[PDB]
């Protein structure tokens, strides 16, 4: 359509065309926005298009087309500015400076314009950073001269200021060189006596206007890195802590000033600064209670209604309060006359506390840490806050998050459901409440014990019965597991038990009753100690668990298999020993009843039982009372397994039954949980199983083959393909499992590793692509692991079978096969750890191969590819070092070492791999290290390229530089020459090595580097 | 809201589907609770299915006596279907959908209930 | 009436994926970079009646990211997403928050981290404090698993809206047309069915 004009440059620019195009994107719609979109976008980046922005400056109706205008500018200014022609840097300074002045001074345009003039204010501030003050000394006298002639021009003088400050003290690390942010930050703090003069004047002799406004938005910003004598060897804090909280146009950027004063590096011997820094806070709080909310105020109420920015300023208050006191507040501790303003400050944070907004109690609850957990160390101080921490009890009881633990929720209907999902978020909350609580349990635990215990007889009366009141004391009680002695506790968990037992009772309907149980089971799972001590009240617990595995409520009966497990874990070895009074140890009454208790459990929840009841078998030492429960343990599964092995070993006809193929699956499952938590002892287990098994992970790999030939590709999808997998994956993980953890690493090379090896690597190496297991390379990366040492030929044929066919499924591009992909990475990582000789071994060709796929991986996003690809070209290197002076580490030198350089150079300087800049770095800083220190003996170069004896080090600067020319040829010969001169020098020191290539970084982005920016120290 | 005139004769949790044939790939559309909802003027029988936290309507229309529930290859636990008027988005619009469920039994039961409330339209 | 949003973030962390979730229903999962911007309109209801966001989905790679802050103008809310799995887009927050408010100066804001659902997470919940001296709202989100996807919208309505009681409702579910299938149509039904169902639904491990 017509709007492609503009894009047409052999022609004048039709402005009133450019604000129709613009118009059309901002306030259009549809395929014409999104036309014009594009033509704006092309328009943009045409490399003349600054040369425009006059024209548009001058011609243009729209204020959009002027913020573009500016845009390309910037683009110019930022990375092209010393290409220019000096005219026409003059010239453009010139009408940037004119512009402003003009829009200042037209009183409608200041007021209407704001973002256009932001934008030329941001301009101007980028071609400061490349012209000032060097090629601009009179910038600042000049700025502070014009700004007495008008009340408009010293308002945007403010915003200039600002936004010069925050490009030079806040976001020039990542922006400029080093020596760049350094020219700068001196200049402005040469500069800064008078710009703070300025600053001052204009407080003082105003009230609440824009002009204060601004000049306070510029203040924030100064106190990143202004010296602290400003502040406080003037009035300024004064004026801040009192005059500018009265108005609230100014009282929030005041108190956020505040906030960052109170952060200010400040001398500690100083008794006067000390005063000053007491007084400014207690200007601060007397202006909040008597201009904004007295220290009673309802601020839970007030955030909730959330008028005008109260919300902002609530949040503001919590940051100046838990910043000044975290610092400050022991100034406030042993002076009676301070002792009120100390616990105000504190009392205006505990109704803080109480606002419902997640986020914004994570910073007061951060706060109260850093106080509970001074109260606990620090003498004498915790009496001064007893009434604090007796209301702060109260706060953190009452907004108790949902334990991991507890799987009940109620839905939007009020039914009380299993979990659809993990709270994923509220992890981190409970562990700061529930150590926020455990500290203010030890410093009064008769106050916490009295508040549980009374608002807990509270629900039993009904007075305050809810589930939400319910719950968060439960979680509460259990999270102080560990504060009170095993006497207080005893009586604490009887009362808490007997109390939670009666609610049961009296609370009738599903609802109600899964609340409870909920609650019960995540109480006693917090006090194992309890437990321990209480055998006959342990066994009930188990028993009750055990008919809540009956539960046709789905939370319910989930959870009594994580309580059970969580018991398990602590109390073990209650279940291994006989018990006084008892016929049996216990696991043995577990034992035998295991097919009634778990029948009416998902298999996964078995599984999870199975897990458990592991666990207590591995604390019996004698080994053959061990293996004799092991044995009794796997009695279900081992007479399914049987009966299976003799069907399928008659005819493969039966496992394509898709009953019998998830039977098989949760067998192997069953020997994969027990396995967890058993390790080692589970060897006579897996011995009995082993031989049959593998058999089966060749019957299953025929029937998947068989099943892709008569039916394609599609068949993977299938649930019949998916079932026979599962048999597979879980085979491959249940021998990773008993690998892992194996302690006789003679059986595993002797009795395991050939046998896996002979059933796992053909069927991988001969499936087609989509019917190969990533888990097999998971598999083999543990045998490795473990036993790579001892099977040198095993490794050896590993990587035959696995490593070209699984390259050439990943090389292709960088998301097909992102399973295989990562197992791959892992597999050669721990193969070239361990073992290494097995890649030496390799043909010329696969070796190449190899130094292939190292350098794929480091171009990957995918950080689990990219780091282990980076670690593994380390490791090689290392690797080749530590051979010395033989024929395959000069070959491997001659082949690679500039190959391995200039790949490293080239994920460095794209800008797509800024995750791995200090690996890419290690590596960079490695290989140039090994030329500097001469530990390449053969030369690098061929023949006659360069003169006979020429130094390696020579040559390297020489394909470096040569390198770098043509990869960025519009950097000069000597920014090159003095980048590589560093660089090499600094080969030794990490960190410095680093700043180098950082600044190399900035370099390439823009034209006219300065060279000597890489003598930086 | 319109749905206080009709009576739910089955709830259960489902994801759709809808195919893309361009693309040639299905793309879910929405989970939530899967509703049939009887008229109690006209008696007839539709599928009403919402997302969850969002409340927007994913699946709208008759459970049209015509319609087949056919296996997908991939899954033993969902069903495919030809709709030739779904409103979910708001124009009378016809797709291919794929509704799974969180068991065999659900997405059997989910058939048997389909097909009543066919015979119910059929009348 | 409606509101303009911009949505800004480094790349790959999620941001048109998020979006696409809202108008659709879908997750995608191939990363095609986004161009510049990409507008869609995105509407909820609610207890106080419509609500519209014009979304503006920005380009957050360098190489593709077209009118960069211009694409800011006028935007009444905006939403900063980053990935949990990755921390490098954790600490260019601070540069987009930047660039944003120095073209809107007083709007509401979300801070999102995405991809929650990513077992081995690199940004640690401890971690994220930025949003507290700037007030953004902070969620946790996968727009894969929805964890919180609703969140984000929620708390800018009511806070355009000015009405912190806001909730999403219900949409009315008018009733439903009856139609005959084609008689004309009904050999291509056949054909376009078959390829429908020989094509594998997606995540079949998935719990639902
Ligand atoms: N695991 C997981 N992956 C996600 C999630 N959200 C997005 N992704 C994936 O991340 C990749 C990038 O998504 P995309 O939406 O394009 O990111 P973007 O921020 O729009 N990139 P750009 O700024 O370049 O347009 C896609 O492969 C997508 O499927 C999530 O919540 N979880
Ligand atoms: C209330 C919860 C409930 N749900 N269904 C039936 O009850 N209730 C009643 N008893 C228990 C309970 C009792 C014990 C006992 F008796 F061993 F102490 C233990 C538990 C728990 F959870 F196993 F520890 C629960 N809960
Ligand atoms: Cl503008
Ligand atoms: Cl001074
Ligand atoms: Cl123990
Ligand atoms: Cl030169
Ligand atoms: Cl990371
Ligand atoms: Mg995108």
């Amino acid at each position: 359509g017509a709007m492609e004009g503009i894009l047409d440059f052999s022609n004048d620019l039709d402005i009133a065309l450019l604000d129709q195009v613009v118009s059309t994107f901002y306030q259009g719609s549809g395929v014409q926005q999104k036309q014009a979109q594009e033509i704006l976008t092309k328009f943009q980046d045409n490399p003349d298009a600054w040369q425009k922005a006059d024209q548009i400056l001058q011609f243009s109706t729209n204020p959009q087309s002027k913020f573009i205008a500016l845009s390309i500018l910037d683009k110019l200014i930022t990375r092209k500015w010393k290409l220019l022609p000096n005219d026409h840097r003059i010239g453009i300074r010139n009408f940037v400076v004119g512009m402003i002045i003009s829009m200042c001074q037209d009183d409608e345009v200041f007021k209407t314009q704001k973002n256009l003039i932001n934008k030329s204010d941001l301009t101007l501030v980028q071609i400061l950073k490349q012209e000032w003050p060097q090629n601009w000394p009179e910038f600042i006298p000049e700025l502070i001269g014009s700004s007495s002639s008008s009340v408009n021009v010293c308002e945007n003088n403010m915003i200039v200021l600002k936004l010069l400050s925050e490009e030079v003290f806040d976001f020039s690390a990542e922006q400029m060189t080093q020596a760049k942010a350094l020219h700068l930050k001196n200049s402005m703090s040469k500069e800064f006596e008078q710009i703070f003069k300025l600053c001052f004047q204009v407080l003082e002799q105003g009230s609440s206007s824009s002009l204060i406004v601004a000049t306070l938005e510029s203040l924030l910003r100064y106190l990143h890195w202004i010296p602290y004598r400003y502040i406080y060897e003037t009035n300024i804090l004064e004026l801040l802590s009192t005059k500018f909280m009265t108005s609230p146009d100014t009282r929030a950027i005041t108190l956020k000033c505040l906030t960052e004063v109170s952060n200010l590096k400040i001398p500690q011997d100083n008794d006067l600064i000390k005063r000053q820094t007491v007084l400014f806070f207690q200007n601060t709080l007397q202006q909040i209670a008597t201009s904004v909310m007295p220290v009673t105020a309802d601020l839970k109420a007030t955030y909730a209604n959330a008028n005008g920015n109260d919300q902002s300023f609530l949040q503001d208050l919590a940051m100046f309060l838990t910043t000044y006191l975290a610092r400050n507040r022991a100034l406030l501790e042993s002076d009676e006359s301070l002792r009120e303003l100390l616990l105000n400050a504190h009392q205006y944070l505990i109704q803080l506390s109480k606002i419902e907004e997640r986020e914004l109690f994570k910073t007061t609850l951060d706060y109260w840490h850093n106080l509970v957990a001074d109260l606990f160390y620090e003498p004498l101080k915790k009496h001064i806050y007893e009434e604090i921490c007796s209301q702060l009890r109260l706060v953190i009881i009452e907004n108790m998050v949902r334990p991991e633990e507890v799987l009940v929720v109620e839905n939007d209907e009020g039914e009380i459901v299993r979990e659809f999902v993990k709270e994923s978020d509220t992890i981190q909350l409970y562990k700061s409440e529930r150590e926020v609580l455990v500290y203010l349990t030890h410093l009064n635990v008769i106050d916490t014990e009295e508040i549980m215990i009374s608002k807990l007889a509270r629900q039993i009366d009904g007075s305050e019965w809810s589930w939400h009141n319910i719950n968060t004391l439960s979680w509460a009680i259990g999270s102080i597991s560990g504060t009170m002695s095993e006497d207080t506790e005893k009586r604490f968990v009887v009362t808490v038990i007997k109390d939670l037992l009666d609610l049961c009772v009296k609370k009738r309907g599903k609802d109600n009753k899964a609340v409870v149980a909920s609650d019960i089971m995540y109480v006693v799972g917090q006090y194992p100690r309890f437990l321990k001590a209480h055998w006959n009240f342990l066994r009930t617990v188990i028993l009750k668990l055990f008919e809540f595995m009956h539960e046709t409520h789905e939370g319910v009966q989930d959870m009594a298999c994580d309580t059970f497990i969580k018991i398990v874990q602590k109390c073990k070895y209650h279940f291994v020993i006989q018990q006084p009074r008892e016929s049996e140890p216990f696991i043995q009454t577990i034992i035998r009843d295991i097919q009634k208790t778990t029948a009416d459990l998902q298999p996964q929840q078995v599984h999870t039982f199975y897990k458990a009841c592991g666990i207590i078998i591995s604390e019996e030492r004698s080994v053959a009372e061990r293996n004799r429960l092991l044995s009794d343990l796997m009695q279900l599964p081992n007479m399914a397994w049987d009966t299976i092995v003799e069907q399928s070993t008659a005819n493969p006809t039966l496992l394509l039954d898709s009953e019998t193929v998830k039977i098989i699956a949760n067998i192997i499952k069953t020997n994969v949980a027990v396995c967890t938590s058993m390790g080692a002892d589970f060897y006579p287990q897996l011995g009995h199983i082993y031989y049959n098994m593998l058999q089966l992970y060749r019957a299953v790999s025929s029937m998947i083959s068989a099943q892709v030939a008569a039916e394609g590709l599609i068949a993977t999808k299938t649930p019949k393909v998916r079932g026979l997998r599962t048999i597979k994956k879980e085979i491959l993980k249940l021998v990773e499992t008993y690998i892992s953890k194996a302690r006789n690493l003679d059986d595993v090379v002797k009795v395991l590793v050939e046998p896996l090896l002979n059933a796992v690597l053909e069927d991988y190496m001969n499936n087609v692509p989509d019917a190969r297991d990533a888990e097999v390379l998971n598999c083999m990366t543990t045998v490795v692991e473990k036993v790579g040492h001892m099977i040198p030929q095993g490794v050896i044929l590993i990587l035959q079978s696995v490593f070209e066919c699984t390259l050439d499924m990943i090389n292709k591009d960088f998301t097909e096969y992102p399973e295989h992909r990562v197992e791959f990475y892992k597999l050669l990582k721990v193969i070239n750890e361990k073992s290494f000789a097995a890649f030496l071994e390799l043909p010329p060709a696969a070796f190449k191969l190899f130094v292939d796929a190292i350098c794929w991986a480091f171009k990957h996003n995918n950080r689990d590819v990219e780091v282990n690809g980076l670690q593994i070209a380390l490791d090689l290197v290392k690797n080749i070092e530590r051979m010395g002076n033989v024929p395959f580490a000069n070959e491997f030198h001659k082949n690679y070492f500039f190959i391995f350089v200039s790949e490293t150079f080239f994920v460095l300087t794209d800008s797509d791999h800024k995750s791995g800049f200090s690996k890419q770095a290690l590596l960079l800083m490695k290989l140039i290290s090994l030329v500097y220190d001469n530990k390449i003996s053969v030369p690098l170069y061929q023949e006659a390229e360069v003169p006979q004896g020429t130094s390696n080090q020579v040559y390297l600067s020489q394909y470096l530089a040569n390198m770098l020319s043509n990869a960025f040829p519009h950097l000069t010969s000597e920014q090159i020459a003095s980048f590589l001169s560093a660089l090499t020098k600094q080969c030794k020191d990490l960190v410095v090595f680093k700043g180098t290539l950082r600044d190399f970084l900035v370099q390439i982005k823009e034209v006219g580097g300065d060279p000597t920016d890489y003598l930086f120290a | 809201t319109a749905e206080e005139d009709e009576e739910v004769l089955y709830k259960v949790r489902a994801k759709l589907f809808r195919f893309d044939k361009d693309a040639k790939e299905w793309k879910e559309r929405g989970t939530g609770d899967c509703k049939f909802l009887k008229n109690k003027k006209t008696n007839k029988v539709r599928i009403l299915m919402r997302r969850d936290k969002t409340l927007k309507i994913c699946a709208n229309h008759i459970i049209a006596p015509e319609y087949t529930l056919k296996p997908n290859v991939g899954s033993d636990r969902s069903w495919v279907y030809a709709c030739t008027a779904d409103i979910a988005e708001g124009e009378a619009e016809a797709f291919t959908f794929a509704i799974r469920f969180g068991s065999k039994e659900n997405a059997d039961k989910f058939k048997e209930e389909f097909e009543k409330a066919q015979e119910i339209n059929k009348k | 009436v409606q509101f303009k949003l911009v949505l800004v973030g480094d790349g790959g962390t999620g941001k048109t994926t998020f979006v696409k979730r809202h108008l659709t229903g879908e997750f995608e999962k191939k990363y095609v970079a986004t161009l510049g911007v990409e507008v869609h309109p995105l509407v909820f209801h609610t207890n106080r009646g419509p609500i519209k966001f014009n979304v503006w989905d920005t380009a957050g790679q360098e190489k593709f990211g077209g009118l960069r802050d211009g694409y800011y103008i006028q935007a009444q809310c905006a939403i900063i997403m980053f990935d949990v799995t990755s921390r490098v887009t954790y600490k260019n927050v601070p540069n987009w928050h930047r660039d944003l408010v120095r073209v809107c100066e007083n709007i509401p804001i979300v801070l999102c981290g995405n991809k929650v659902d990513i077992k081995d997470r690199k940004v640690k919940a401890k971690s994220i404090v930025f949003h507290r001296k700037k007030n953004l709202q902070y969620y946790d989100i996968s727009a894969k698993s929805n964890y919180n996807f609703e969140k984000p919208f929620l708390w800018l309505a009511r806070k355009l809206i000015g009405d912190p009681n806001l909730e999403f409702v219900a949409m009315p579910a008018l009733a439903p047309p009856e139609v005959v299938m084609d008689p004309a149509l009904a050999a291509q039904y056949e054909h376009d069915l078959e390829v429908a169902q020989t094509t594998a639904l997606p995540d079949e491990d998935d719990d639902l």
